[PDB]
């Protein structure tokens, strides 16, 4: 009952805050890149040197089918997207419990929650091909947790949707 | 006797110890061994020189005076010019050429052709898409006769069999030719392999600024040439390079780049230089050649040119090109072609599937979502 | 004063005109030669009436009888300043006279018979796995149907779940095996490369080549020192059948017979000529081995060597040879005239080869409605 | 200066059939090229003796008369002799020897097989054995497993979970299985079931046989290592009548038949018989002693020095390996396609595709007695 | 009277005892060379004194400025009888003196490090694929998992789900499938390194040898035309020799991990192949035909018997008895000692145990998952 | 549709005897070139012989995993089997149309002609596999005679015999 209601709505919470420390810092991908194999710590926006001479000198960065792919790599709409229909279904789940008179609510954040799932894995899979599409000509695929708990962000989102699915049709049997 | 000497790459080198000796024996490489070669063929005491001037020799028409070798053999001070040179109409009358011991042309070289690696053509590589709507054909026939019959019995085994066996043979022949196409990594030269397929392609072409191309380039009736030339005229200013280096600098960075359009010299000089990426040689256009120069009145002109025929003939040139430009090698795979690590699939071969699941299940929910608003 | 010329005719310089004897003699003759002879004519400004090689040959050293023979022969002996038919250069040829420019650059290529691609309709498709088996596999598939319908009709039974389990095996296995068998035929004819060059061709052995004895080649090769070369003629000596052929006729009509594995080793010229031949029987690969040249040949001391040597080299420089051999050599040819009628080499599965199964698919679901079309007309009775 | 030979060696031939150039220079092979050579360089006169006798030399104990070539020496009609002389010491008591050029030693003879045409063996030859009822007992767990689940707490996840793992079971092993039998089948190794002498000592499934009387056998029967000892041993229960009478005899039966009758013979021989017509020959290497082919003059003499020195210098320098490696591998067309050929697609027969074909009926049979007895008992 | 040999301190033939100086005189050395010398002593009957040349050095006949070293010096300055060492047979050293008999049968031999791969077991199940490729085949599992629940809750959208899933994994068997056979049937056609013409069309492993010796001699007086390449292609000397010494070679070559080679002869090879760790093997054949020999003076009484006793004792088989027993006893190796290994193909249960593994930890997420749902019910 | 299906039934069965009496007499098994030079020869499991050559009119026959194979290919028991069983349902059907009060006898003749199904096409397996093992060498082979067909067809018309013996087997014992 109310059980469900509490796990649900710390669940999402849980993936807010989750989301915000995904899209905040630049932790994502190591490189043995140049700031010669040297670290070097890569993001989305920006991508500096964690060793090195170059200490505190960080740089910006950037990035028919193929030309659309790495205009969605460089833009990153696809996690835009991702995040603003996340905080509209936080909204809808926010007013379905203030608002106990509405009924299309919990399908609706559902439907939110399943699409969110959507985006997530759109733009993963978006990001792979597009950091995997450059091999040019040993340890540069190194991964620092960030598609982990992106993977956790993405179980659990799943998780909230198939609960909010499963008590819509308690509240449909229950009416 | 006295023979000047251009410095140039595919000919002759410093030496590495500069302080062995100054003189004869302080340069090597193909054109002082055929200096070498011929002198001992004919018996004459030569030395090595170097010409002051550094240009081959071009009549600049307005102080009519000339220079280079040419310049040097007609104003009287040399008689060998073993440097090579190419033959020309005005430079005939001025200066009397032997008989030619190479042969070259304009040729074509390429950038390295790497992997492709495309995000939806690479599952587009197996079978082709013939085959792939007559696959979307079969199955809407499949599915329209299936609505036929359904308005348990022999003919829902019958067809349920058959559709089974042709996807079936479909995947084993998709399987079939990915797994050879995974096996042989065969690559596939580009379009640039011949003068026409040079010639309807997109991709830029460069060359030099001045020389023998631009000068063949000047005047045309080949009526393909022609819209060579309308094609470099009608492109961006950056075709014509001012020096050589900056032009392979140009086509290094490209994969399609500023191709060259030159003599085959230089091609085949860095096919086995020490950045062993290109070594491409297409087809072969024109016909040149190089040759030693004689004044006139002098009666070494007969002698130096049985010399060269005959080591043409026998054969000690072609020895001599063989050892300083293919087995002199920084690599030995331009030679001998070798084999490479086939590596993981990474996912930019199997990309096209993924996107097209996806995108299909965000549809069946939207046509979900659809079927209820309408109901 | 007039002047003659001395040329033979064997391909395609000297052929005669079309109406023979009907015109007036020396203006009846069209080629490569004959248009070069008439613009160095028209360059300087001489004669250039036509003469008759007495024996047709092209001339050779015999110091035995320290005579002469062919065009060189006939200029040696007087009576001859210009002998325009292309001739190869030896060291005799430049002792006894002297040549002034090469027009063009040539030398030996190496050929092989063209390949003919046909791909088959339904026989291609049950191909990989032999002929006997797919009829043991139809009436495998016919037995497993009586047993099912045996077994269904005289009853989730025991007995049903091993025989569909023991099919299935039966199908992933055949089907593997099927999968596999078709990768090896697809690989095996992919890895396979066209020869190409000398040394790729001295590694292969069932290929064979051979040259003319009566030929320049036959003494480059004996008197070669390369290593390539030399493996050429240690291969060559050791030759069990009748791989030497005395002219180049009766050799390429052989090559046409068998077309399947030889190689001849003739000069540029000549092969450029048969590849744009209504045969169309071959296919040039490679480069020129050695860097033979052709040239004209003038006696000494005469006043027609230097306008000569100039009016060469100005058609080397105007491209006007080029223009003379791009017509007489691939716009009079009737075979090959769009030479990139081949060149996508997309090298995949295409529709020539796997419409067996769509044939047999739409077999099946014509049977399918004929049959389904007679239940529903009995059920109609 | 008179120089003998053998006729009956395959060093010597006979050119065309007759007058053909006839004289001293009438044949050809490795001896006679051999003997010109070494007969350059010091200067003596080249000649042809080819005098026969039956036999390449012996002594008998009762008759004490040698025969052959050193018979012929010993005796004195010839002052040098080029032949395939096997040294050893009766022969060294009696004359002496120079530097052997080249190598010997007995070398086992086994027939190249062609290919494998198996039944049952032909369908677990892919992939392993263990791995076959190791997929069976992976099958009984998951159906006991499901059923015990059943019958538990009758799909649900769990059945969902069990389903997509024994999917994902099922394609990994077919993909495993077609990939295997895919580079089986693009391209082969040949390893041969021989590979060294004391494995063949130690498979005792080929026959084996030395000759009915000759160097082979003599070393056969003093042998004093006990592998040797193993190998005469089972040369003693010889049932077959693997007693060779001639070479020609025993490589005319392993030719036939390659399944047993393997033969011993010399490296050069065998090196040989390589490269002859039927081009159907296999060796793995390793030769069991070590022998060597010299020349041989009477007593000692000027000619002793000077024809030691002269094959000595021979040695060094890179002259007889030419003359060994030209002839042995110019006059054998089997040799030169080295490797293997590519061009050997064929085609999967019925014979090594049939085994599951034989399950499948057996088990359909196998399965409607099985129902019918069940269902006439049960009932 | 008395006799003196001489011998060099070498690895394969004289054992530096570890007693040493409380055994003295004639039993202060073992091994190959003394106990030829013991066994040639017995035959002939004499008595012999071991003695140790004063450089060290195997020495050579070379017409320098005098001061000839080595034991053919020793011996043509008069202060020696016999010299039984491991001596080379040369034009310049049988100038002056004759040797007996060749003994031993030496070669060039080519150097390649032991091929060594331990199969893994789950890494090798993920190694036909990538990584990342197997977290999307998990996501695109839940994703297809999820769409199925809820178009089945919320109720042709679950059968086109159904036929794209279907397409998806059709795709995704067919791409490993064709992986795994191309990875395997590219590790099937690799070619093992024989004899020297697959050395020379190889020209991806660097060959070397020693600056100076008979292998230079041999190199730089080359004539055999795929030797003459192989002198060609090593005069070019991008990577050199990078060799002073025979260890140091050896070094070199077990630190390049199978990259480069070395050109030693088959004696070296064949006691380096047991007594240094089992990581070398000899391949192919004999690049060469040279023995070895026994120095004996031109004009002394001792240069019949000696050359009749180590041609008996070479007969006899009691030389190769000693060589086998003192090169395979006392060998610190198991690859001649013990059975090898033989090359069946197939797999061995090597890269499927992994996927066997997961198969089991599924089965069993499951039953535990059933577990958890029959207590459920209990309730 | 009664009557004429139990005439096409016994005239199945009558077409299936004739059909092993033509298999069991056929000289032409297989159209195999070879030596009596390669020429066409008639192979026969009991009578090899030649059409054409010199030596027309005499002539003689062919002959763990691999031992059992051989001897029930040289032993011949196929044949035996099939008509064996064939003859079994045979008289099972004659039986049946002579007293109808039994019906269990129908059921019966079905299991034979299952089993004569089960019994020809082992042979026919066994015999393909043991002709096709041949890598000795023959550029043309195979060209298969019509005694296959013929055994073909006997397969075909006892497997429909039988499943229309099966069927009203179970719809006779329903209506009774
Ligand atoms: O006879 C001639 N032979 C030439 C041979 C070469 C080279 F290929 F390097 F060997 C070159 N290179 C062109 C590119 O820049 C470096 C010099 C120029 C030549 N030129 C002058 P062009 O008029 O500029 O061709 C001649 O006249
Ligand atoms: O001056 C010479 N010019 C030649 C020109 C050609 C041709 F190609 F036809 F133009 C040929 N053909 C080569 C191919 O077979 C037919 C004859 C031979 C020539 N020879 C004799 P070869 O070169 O000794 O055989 C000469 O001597
Ligand atoms: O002097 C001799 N030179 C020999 C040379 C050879 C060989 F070179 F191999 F041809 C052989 N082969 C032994 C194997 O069968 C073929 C002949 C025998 C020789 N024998 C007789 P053995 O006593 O049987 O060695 C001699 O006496
Ligand atoms: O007479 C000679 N006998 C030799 C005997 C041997 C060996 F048997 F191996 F001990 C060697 N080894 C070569 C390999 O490294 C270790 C020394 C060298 C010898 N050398 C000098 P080479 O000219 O370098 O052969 C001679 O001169």
């Amino acid at each position: 009952r109310g059980v469900q209601m509490l796990l649900t709505t710390v669940g999402a919470f849980a993936a807010f805050s989750l989301m915000t420390i995904a899209v905040g810092t630049d932790y994502w991908l190591y490189s043995r890149g140049v700031c010669e194999e040297v670290m070097t710590h890569s993001g989305l926006w920006r991508t500096c040197c964690l060793e090195g001479n170059f200490k505190g000198l960080c740089k910006q960065i950037d990035h028919t089918a193929e030309y659309f792919l790495r205009a969605v790599r460089a833009s990153s709409i696809f996690p835009i997207l991702s995040v603003i229909l996340l905080f509209m279904g936080g909204l809808c789940i926010a007013a379905s419990e203030f608002y106990k008179t509405r009924h299309n609510i919990i399908l609706s954040a559902g439907i939110f929650f399943v699409s969110a799932g959507l985006s997530n894995i759109i733009g993963i899979i978006v990001y792979i091909s597009a950091n995997a599409g450059d091999p040019s000509k040993k340890n540069s695929y190194s991964y620092g947790w960030s598609f982990y708990f992106g993977a956790l962000s993405f179980i659990i989102a799943e998780m909230v949707g198939v609960l909010a699915v499963h008590m819509f049709i308690d509240r449909h049997k229950q009416l | 006797v006295v023979v000047t000497t251009i410095m140039e790459s595919p000919y002759v080198m410093y030496k590495k110890n500069h302080e062995m000796f100054e003189g004869n024996d302080k340069y090597e490489g193909y054109c002082v061994d055929l200096a070498s070669e011929i002198a001992k063929h004919i018996g004459i005491k030569y030395k090595i020189a170097i010409v002051p001037d550094g240009k081959y020799g071009a009549r600049d028409a307005d102080t009519k005076i000339w220079n280079g070798m040419v310049g040097e053999l007609v104003y009287g001070k040399a008689e060998i010019a073993i440097a090579p040179l190419t033959i020309t109409l005005v430079r005939e009358e001025v200066i009397d050429f032997s008989k030619p011991f190479m042969s070259l042309g304009i040729s074509i070289m390429i950038k390295k052709p790497q992997k492709s690696k495309p995000g939806v053509f690479s599952f587009l590589d197996p079978l082709a898409y013939e085959i792939w709507m007559c696959i979307v054909f079969a199955y809407i026939g499949v599915s329209v006769v299936l609505f036929l019959v359904s308005r348990r019995s022999l003919s829902g085994r019958i067809v349920g069999g058959v559709w089974w066996f042709f996807t079936l043979i479909i995947i084993s022949s998709y399987t079939a030719n990915l797994a050879a196409f995974l096996t042989v990594e065969r690559m596939v030269s580009p379009i640039e392999s011949a003068e026409d397929l040079a010639k309807q392609t997109e991709i830029a072409y460069g060359t030099l600024d001045s020389g023998s191309t631009k000068e063949f380039f000047r005047r045309s009736k080949i009526a393909v040439y022609e819209k060579m030339w309308t094609y470099m005229r009608s492109a961006e200013p950056s075709v014509f390079t001012r020096t050589t280096a900056e032009g392979v600098a140009r086509v290094r960075k490209s994969k399609g780049k500023f191709a060259f359009l030159l003599e085959s010299t230089m091609n085949e000089y860095t096919e086995q230089r020490k950045p062993c990426d290109t070594m491409k040689v297409g087809g072969n256009l024109d016909s040149k050649g190089y040759g030693v120069a004689t004044p006139k009145g002098s009666s070494l002109r007969t002698p130096v040119n049985l010399a060269v025929l005959k080591l043409s003939e026998a054969g000690v040139l072609d020895k001599l090109k063989n050892k300083w430009w293919y087995d002199k090698g920084e690599c030995g795979p331009k030679d001998s072609g070798s084999k490479d690590k086939t590596s993981a699939l990474s996912l930019s071969n199997v990309a096209g599937v993924f996107y097209i699941l996806v995108g299909g299940l965000g549809l069946a929910m939207l046509v979900a979502l659809i079927e209820f608003c309408y109901k």
